[PDB]
């Protein structure tokens, strides 16, 4: 028959040409494509489509998916499309049209007796976030981050010890081993960073062989040219990434001396703007280099009225906390010069606010700068793809784990986050880890339905014992994997190895590969790209704030 | 209406029926109180209690299970004893029998 | 008291409503969680008083008006549901479009 | 000597002829027998009976019980008697007279150095409940149910997914395996149900071989004659039970067509009254058949003033929510035509209210109908035995696990619940799993005694890690057990196999085997048995409600 | 250069000659020694000392410590000194001067890339407490005790059962095994006590072979001369300790008869004062014997205005609750006649108050009796060493585990507690178990730093899964260890064996070896030592109370 | 604040008493858990004020009367026990037959 577009959207979610507002921001996404065959959409329920002989077929488990997310509006770096998502063996099987080939046309995702269903009509589905600036100060950070939509956490620490409070470093074999063991208890994928500050290669090789997937060079442990060179030499031979928090004091030299020590080798610069640490006042100039993968920590995102007052106290202080570089950082993100966003958890950063803040920056930039030169059509699709890549695929590429996670592509681990449009980026409807729901808002346990109050996030089956081990990954360096570290420490979770950390360059950062001719004035701190001043205005009120939180 | 209330039928319960019993006069000669439990082998009680231990051999206090009889210093009183049953094998206490009887 | 898990969970809801109640008193326009907690706690007390499910489904739509909450809030709450111990046991109250 | 009956009851609990009110209901139980020897009751404490050489003997561990529950008032389907309960190796050893054979008469339960003591004088002891309509929407349901007195949970689900929200099905090998692994973390015995809706036998055999102990046929997945027949054929060959939620829409046929498809084969019909689902408006007529084991879900139990208003909204709606069948269901339970009670957790049912509601029905029926024809004496003993069987032994028989749990009989797993008479059916004093206390009300942790406020249910040693694995059972199908599924998934808990699911019939339901000549009028929905109208009046106030709960 | 002592103390913590007030008590400690080289103290931070080539060297992991606690003020039985503490492989490596031998003088604790840092300047570091009177009524007691500064718990129980409510006994092989398995889940070192009340040796040998490290003789199970002798005979052959709660009723004899049964064999008398249990009214006279290791439970410590009113009700009652012996007990502790303090958890004792109460006694005694004859200088150093030994080394010696824990000495397990002077003995800053922080106050998880409110104790990485197993010990008897009990029950934690329980005597109790010529008047209950009356006055207000607790 | 587990547990008791307190104010006859929470919180505040154990054991029997609670409630509460930090440390208060 025929159906009106409005009634259609109400029943199956929006289709090609319909626009959706992201939470309470000014960002609008438009459905670019819809992989369905009108009239053949699968819907679950009494008298609905997914029933024996109808939308559900006669195939054995091996010939059908374990889970299908029906009528999902996918938002990812590659597109904003409407489709069914098939998950098999904890991995993304296909993005297409689900159903029963026996009676339906164009079926690419077969549903059978072995198939569970998650109704995603009217919802937005995204890959899980990846935070790469974690200070393991306490294990509670994992639940907080998972609830926000982050499913992979890379960082270092041993608990609430002075070294960890300050740096993302897990010092030495003993602590590395203890933390790899502790990781089996957390519901997020984890990779650890060791202490890279040493001028003796063997002291670094040991940590890599113990299991770390990267080495953190932090100024508090001495970010000297000698230390930097040593860590990069070992990284080049062991295929692990190096993360940097440079010499703010300019003790061993200026930014150009650090850049010189790096010598064109691949490196991930943390909080590239500088308030979070780094050569004062020009560490921000690192984003001009092809071998630098630059990220921001979240307290400075986006520039608001209280930012400075807050930072100055949170923290010579005036040489590090500069209104000039903080205002410019938002714009550099909008332009693609900065490629990742991270937290810097409980050490000048908020663990549950990586996603939320990334979207507030996009909103503030749309409001201030209008449409991006790359936009096409009357929507913010390109700006949305540029920003979502900052906490998904780009962090995955920087740390050599993009072969496992980072986006919604076939064969990748099924770490997915389901959002209702009104709460997008703020409070998820469902967080899936490796094919099983791990945490979700849950109402009264004794109620007749799962919706009665009070509704708050509670751990689900994917976060329990052995089911959790099967649905999470512990990333190891190739050396540790070869040495049998997993068998020796008796690790229970699935193991993944990092690779390709040395070959990534700025040009590889999805939708964020700009290398601007940027300069910072030594006296005024003004940031200029090609001579033009880069700046922005502080927000008085932001979306995704007081309308959603109780405190 | 009282939640979980009992409706106990009136009367009494006869305890340790059909078993040999004997009365013994007991006197506490110690300077500190002594309290004896219902199933303790009476012949092996605190040495400060003076009585015919030979008569109390294989007996215990004929009182409701779990209760006790107290003897303040200098206190003298007549108690009723009931014989042990089962195998009539006494183990423990002051270690005076450690076997049948 | 021998509090079961569900009784303890409802204490969380009661406390959230205490927060909302004080803010409404200051003249603030309530946000999403505050609105849900206030109306929810209202219904639970209604059941404790002995009101019927039918009465509460109606009374619950008059706790907060559109002018007492932030923009967009009424639309974020198509309904509110909560269960409580009525004189005749646990019952579910669903208030549709509570804020107008 | 002599002691008055009142002082006796105060010290050792009631004896033969004494009556006890169950909570705040109108139900009174009378002690039918007492296995003690007056004067030789064992009591624990300073100067009491259970001491070396006295009530405690010289035997080695192998010759005495590990745990004795002293002076318990047992309420079970076979009797309401006063006795000591001996537990050895996590199983019920004996029900009799505890003590030391060296000095005490008639000792059947020897107490030695290896014996722990639980003082049950003045308490009622019952078997743990068994809920067979669990939707595994969240893991928190297990604690809620355990606290209520339910120790075995049978059902299906994968978490808060649309399929599970609607049905008790764990779809396919992958999810079944994940859930069997997750079950090791829960403090209740668990058995899973697979998705039985398929017209291809092999798709069902796979699920059974993966570990499910039953197959759920649900209308949302297509409860067609073809699907029903297929599931029953596989059940007949694999010795597993089939649970049914029939076609409410009468899409494939009426109730007689479904009954015809079943063809006299054994089947468990969920929520047989219909409000919870099933052929409208006469699915209730299934209780007339010898091969149907009929149960009720709990929201309709018992019929009260708010039931309809609540259900109509919780939920053509008027064809499913009928005052006529809801009023009759209470009576059919009183008569033994309905044999089990279950929840339908967070899907039109309350997980912590299976026991509580079963007793409210008994109370309401005593109030309305007086004494049962089977009662003898001035008590409600028979009515109490008929109802307790509904959530203990009958669910165990229906699902083939009665050889392990379901009642207080020698050799069965020691899953016991201790209640104070004033809180019977509402809030347990102690919940024992496999010989260890698993959860109990616990006061201030730092207090000088365990009773100071606040007192709330907290997990005990039986719910911890390895002790938990040893005290709980994961039920498997005979096929899964033979295939080594436990070893492959590396299951840590004790394993039990289901058997005898195909041979149970209505006549086997303890105290609930009535097969009435029942009819439902198609137009009026009136229920009649032998032509006589069956109905009841809605309660305005119920016991076990506002006097006990804080909210 | 030069620096003033005040600025010095502010930066590095106090040094030789400086005094510190312990919490809000009247006790002052004076730094006796400082192992540093002025100007070469190590400090961690931006631009500080612990950096590559500076305070951090080039050595491999094997040649440096895993953790260093910088500038700690150590308070232990052997001294009150300022030093750096090195921890390697979960054990105390050295107490000395940390740094890099390449550029610094007198380095005894090498810091390298594999070294984590905990800043202890301005903090007091002590060994973890050891509570030996635990009733395992609920598992929550472990977190409560750990938070208070207690890292080892010795006791017995099976959960909230009548036997455990009354006694610290884990009855028989089955329960012992279940509890050894459950112990792997708790973040404290654990050793269990079995039921020693039997007159048949083999029934005791079985329990010892099952894994208990001691046997508890409790009057509720019959504390008769026959039982006592039997337990001591087995203890003498199996090298395990015996703990006693004597016959309060004087049923089998008086205190001299019990002492006679013991026959000069080593035994630990619980709550030696008597209010907690024991021959009325003179069990307190046991502290005069060389083979008795006497301890107090905590509700009577220290004597205050509400003590009696509270005890009389908590509890012939007047023969057990005596103001005369309760007042004397505080003094006997001050004199070293009583050697240990314990709780008697949730059975006439408070699990989180062992340390807190021990210090309140010291304060009350300083206030009432002035300086100890052993004091030297104007400080309370000796009184502080005498009292801290009561809950650390002395309990370790009494139970044969002093080779593993009990004090801060090289080679012992690194169970350490870090305190801020203002909260000493009340609320710890950090609790370290086996080299990893296990619990600590933690602020807002989503905050930019770990300090924002609300700050409350939360479990850290050392209390998680496999990391926990590696950082805790389960103590076994030599027989159980030899029998392969750990392998059979499949215990995951580290195993330690007890030894030297039979050879300890009063003379071995550190700073608490007084054997006074003590007497108790049978009529008046007055306690006299050498004819002089021993008594004290009840406190109206105590330190470490209302200033620190919310309730 | 550095709240220990026991301090946090007592917050649960305080909140339960807030619920009971409001219901008593509406003129409702209190149920079992409400009665235990109200009297318990009363004692804790008494200790904070510095009253003695002896005084509280007595004052605690005059918080609620038999006419302010539901039928059967007084009989379900033979005593109430709670500990709190008195000026002289933690002490246990036991109020026997609190409701009459
Ligand atoms: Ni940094
Ligand atoms: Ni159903
Ligand atoms: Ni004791």
């Amino acid at each position: 028959s025929n159906i009106s577009r409005q009634a259609y959207a109400d029943m199956f979610g929006p289709t090609v040409g319909d626009k959706v507002r992201l939470a309470d921001t000014e960002l609008w996404i438009e459905v670019e494509d819809d992989l369905t065959t009108y009239g053949e959409e699968v819907k679950f329920g009494g008298g609905k489509v997914i029933r024996d002989g109808m939308g559900q077929g006669q195939m054995l488990a091996a010939d059908c998916v374990d889970l299908v997310l029906t009528n999902a509006l996918i938002v990812d770096h590659w597109g904003i499309v409407k489709a069914d998502i098939g998950v098999k063996d904890g991995r993304i099987f296909a993005i297409g049209k689900a159903g029963n080939p026996d009676i339906q046309p164009n079926v690419t995702i077969p549903i059978g007796a072995a198939t569970e269903v998650i109704a995603a009509e009217g919802k937005i589905v995204t890959a899980g976030g990846i935070d790469t600036a974690i200070h393991w100060i306490c294990p509670q950070q994992a639940e907080e981050a998972l609830v926000s939509g982050v499913t992979t956490m890379v960082g270092g620490g041993t608990g609430p010890a002075a070294g960890t409070h300050a740096t993302t470093c897990t010092p030495g074999p003993w602590y590395i081993s203890r933390m790899l063991q502790a990781a089996d208890s957390l519901p997020v994928n984890i990779g650890l960073l060791g202490k890279g500050n040493v001028s003796q290669p063997d002291a670094l090789r040991e940590q890599v062989a113990a299991g770390v997937i990267g080495l953190k060079i932090h100024e508090d442990w001495g970010a000297t040219p000698a230390a930097i060179d040593c860590a990069l030499t070992v990284a080049d031979e062991m295929d692990i990434q190096v993360a940097l928090h440079s010499d703010t004091l300019n003790e061993s030299g200026f930014v150009e001396d650090t850049l010189a020590a790096i010598g064109g080798r691949t490196i991930h610069t943390f909080h590239t703007e500088g308030a979070g640490g780094g050569h004062a006042p020009d560490i921000i100039t690192a984003c001009a280099h092809p071998n630098i993968l630059p990220s921001s920590t979240n307290p400075t995102l986006p520039y608001t009225l209280n930012t400075i007052d807050e930072h100055l106290d949170m923290l010579f202080a005036e040489s590090r906390i500069r209104r000039e570089t903080i205002a410019a950082e938002d714009v550099l993100h909008d332009l693609g010069a900065f490629s990742l966003t991270s937290s810097d958890s409980q050490a000048m950063g908020r663990v549950g606010e990586v996603i939320l803040r990334t979207w507030q920056v996009a909103h503030r930039m749309k409001v201030q700068r209008g449409a991006l030169a790359e936009e096409t059509g009357d929507n913010d699709n390109f700006r949305v793809k540029r920003y979502i890549a900052k906490y998904t695929i780009n962090p995955a590429l920087t740390h050599g784990i993009a072969h496992e996670v980072g986006s919604i592509e076939v064969g990748k681990l099924a770490d997915l986050v389901v959002w209702s449009p009104a709460f997008f980026g703020v409070k998820p409807a469902t967080v899936i880890k490796g094919g099983m729901i791990a945490i979700a808002p849950m109402g009264d346990i004794n109620a007749s339905i799962p919706t009665p109050q009070p509704v708050h996030y509670r751990p689900m089956f994917g976060a329990l014992g052995s089911a959790r081990h099967h649905c999470r990954l512990t990333f190891l360096s190739q050396a540790a994997a070869a040495n049998g570290v997993a068998e020796r420490l008796n690790l229970r979770s699935a193991i993944a190895v990092v690779k390709g950390c040395r070959t990534v360059q700025k040009a590889d950062m999805v939708h964020n590969s700009l290398q601007p001719n940027i300069t910072v004035d030594a006296q005024t701190y003004e940031v200029r790209v090609d001579g033009e001043l880069i700046t922005s205005e502080p927000a008085d009120v932001l979306p995704m704030a007081q309308r959603y939180f109780l405190f | 209406m009282i939640p979980g209330e009992y409706h106990v039928k009136p009367g009494q319960i006869a305890l340790n029926t059909g078993r040999a019993t004997c009365r013994v006069v007991v006197e506490n000669h110690g300077d500190r109180p002594i309290q004896v439990g219902s199933h303790y082998h009476f012949a092996e009680v605190n040495p400060a209690l003076k009585f015919d231990r030979q008569q109390a051999a294989g007996y215990r206090l004929n009182i409701p299970a779990g209760t006790a009889v107290r003897f303040e210093p200098g206190q003298k009183r007549e108690v009723e004893l009931v014989a042990f049953a089962g195998h009539r094998a006494v183990f423990g206490f002051r270690g005076e029998v450690m076997g049948p009887l | 008291m021998e509090l079961t898990p569900r009784e303890k969970d409802k204490l969380l809801l009661f406390t959230a409503a205490l927060v909302a109640e004080r803010r409404l008193a200051r003249g603030l326009k309530l946000n999403y969680p505050e609105s849900v907690a206030l109306i929810s706690a209202f219904i639970m007390e209604g059941a404790r008083d002995g009101k019927s499910v039918a009465s509460l489904m109606e009374e619950g739509r008059h706790v907060l008006t559109r002018e007492q909450v932030m923009e967009g809030v009424p639309e974020m709450i198509p309904d509110i549901q909560v269960e409580a111990t009525f004189p005749d046991g646990s019952k579910l109250v669903t208030v549709h479009n509570p804020i107008i």
